[PDB]
């Protein structure tokens, strides 16, 4: 259980729990995952599954997300639509609270991908905890087109779930044993005078 | 004089044959678009023809003698037929000539691979009757398959009922049958598998309880070979026990772990003499490692980067 601060690169492939504040939300994009093609002559359908480091816990060889055209025979491929798959991909930027950050620090930031059921299920400005999966990914300069000796790697969270906050929830739950309080204690003549005092 | 006679017609540019023995004919598909030898394999006979390999030919559309294989009852004695890539040919028809004449007294070795997707093929058990006051047709799959060692019926669209029905009704003998190649049939599918239609189904239990002495499995390109189907095989390895040689090549389906754990189960049968698994992209490298590390298999080929399976020759006959 950590914050954007607290998570150490000895976190990397663990799976962590972070509190802290969205920003800086993507908007929503379809993420291919997998395409089918008709082979108009051959009849068969084709077909080709995707991967990036997002899309999976284990870093699987990369999909350069380029659709295939021909058959091996030569024979012109046609994408179908609706048979193919696509997830929701979003990208969100989970910030330090500011009442944790220390003396004279600014709060600290990183970045969670949600896929699915699970975008759109936070706003900026919304109090969050993440639970999810903190990878690294990227070549990190290690690829020799750049030069640069001192930048480091690219880091996530694969996210899991994703919980709104308000705990000192952001919408509470009420037992029945809450609704029957509450009734019980607007009939009291003078509640206004009550709560305003409270 | 001439026994064995091979034809490999490159390009294209504009009665009793007692010798013969072995016809090859082989053409470029893409050059080639007509059937060299039609008039000459309908209307002649090569009484002692042991074994015929015609591939790359396309069939004539106005000759449905041709496309019914009436040709072929031509040649008893055939031991052998080899047949793939023949781009107007159907296995429905063949299976058609298959249910109406004892066309041969033996065939060791049968290789049909039709190349374009046609509609789903069942094995067509309906016997009628003219009349019940007379005989319903005697249906010869039984005594033209009963001989054959080899069944090879790779990319033919046969469905996986077909297939278990050939074995039910024990037309495919089982205690002959030796090695079965049905790769890139996309018409089967396992029984764990809740996505049907229910005559696609191969009952892997019953078919491998039929034939079991068999050495030699071919399942390559066969997506529908998923890790869940392969829980299938898993808990069928004690009725292939002779199986010595597994390709399972280009699924690009199949994880490390189904391919594991039936070598695993295997082990208690002694190590599986071989296995293909190229161009399989989910299978670890550490798991083939693995694999070979603890001996688990006396060869397995993991040659990643292999994006072809059909070398001329040894797997095929379609040219090029």
């Amino acid at each position: 259980a950590l914050s954007p601060r607290t998570l150490t690169a000895q976190h990397l492939n663990k799976l962590v729990s972070v509190e802290g504040i969205v920003t800086k939300t993507s908007l929503v994009r379809p993420k291919l995952i997998r395409s089918v093609h008709y082979a108009a002559k051959t009849g068969r359908f084709h077909y080709r599954d995707y991967t990036d480091a997002t899309t999976t816990l284990t870093t699987r060889i990369p999909t350069p997300a380029i659709y295939p055209t021909e058959d091996t025979e030569g024979n012109k491929l046609t994408t179908e639509y609706g048979y193919s798959t696509f997830i929701d991909h979003q990208r969100i930027t989970v910030q330090e609270m500011p009442e944790m950050a220390p003396a004279g620090q600014l709060p600290r930031s990183i970045d969670v991908i949600l896929d699915d059921d699970l975008v759109d299920k936070t706003k900026p400005g919304d109090r969050v905890n993440v639970v999810g999966v903190f990878k690294s990914l990227g070549a990190g300069g290690m690829n020799q087109s750049n030069s640069n000796t001192l930048i480091g790697f690219k880091t996530l969270i694969l996210g899991n779930t994703v919980y709104p906050l308000h705990a000192r929830a952001a919408r509470q739950m009420l037992t029945d044993f809450d609704i029957r309080n509450i009734n019980k204690l607007s009939k009291k003549k003078d509640i206004f005078d009550i709560l305003s005092q409270s | 004089l001439l026994k064995k006679i091979e034809l490999i017609f490159v390009n294209s540019l504009v009665v009793i044959y007692s010798e013969l023995e072995k016809i090859t004919l082989i053409c470029d598909k893409k050059k080639i678009k007509n059937f060299p030898l039609c008039r000459a394999l309908l209307r002649g006979q090569f009484p002692l023809l042991q074994k015929l390999t015609i591939t790359g030919v396309t069939f004539p559309m106005n000759n449905q003698d041709i496309m019914n294989f009436q040709w072929l009852l031509n040649f008893p004695d055939l031991k052998e037929l080899w047949i793939e890539d023949n781009d107007n040919c159907e296995l429905s028809k063949f299976l058609q000539l298959l249910k109406f004449s004892n066309v041969w007294k033996n065939l060791e070795k049968l290789t049909f691979r039709e190349n374009k997707l046609y509609p789903i093929v069942n094995l067509d058990e309906d016997q009628p009757v003219t009349n019940d006051d007379e005989v319903p047709s005697m249906l010869f799959y039984k005594e033209n398959l009963q001989n054959l060692e080899k069944l090879d019926l790779m990319g033919t669209s046969i469905s996986g009922s077909a297939l278990t029905r050939l074995c039910e009704q024990e037309y495919l003998d089982g205690r002959k049958l030796r090695s079965l190649n049905i790769g890139n049939c996309p018409n089967i599918q396992f029984p764990n598998n809740h996505a049907h239609t229910a005559r696609m189904i191969l009952d892997v239990n019953a078919v491998l309880k039929r034939l079991s002495k068999l050495e030699e499995i071919n399942l390559s390109h066969l997506s529908s070979l998923n890790d869940s189907t392969m829980k299938s095989f898993i808990i069928n390895v004690p009725f292939l026990e002779n199986l010595k040689r597994l390709d399972i090549s280009h699924n690009f389906e199949i994880t490390g772990i189904s391919i594991y754990e039936f070598l695993k189960k295997f082990q208690m049968d002694q190590p599986l003499a071989y296995l293909n698994i190229d161009g399989c992209s989910q299978v670890s490298h550490i798991t083939v490692n693995m694999i070979r590390a603890q001996n688990l298999v006396t060869q397995v080929d993991c040659v990643y980067e292999r994006d072809v399976w059909r070398k001329f020759g040894i797997n095929s006959y379609s040219y090029s």
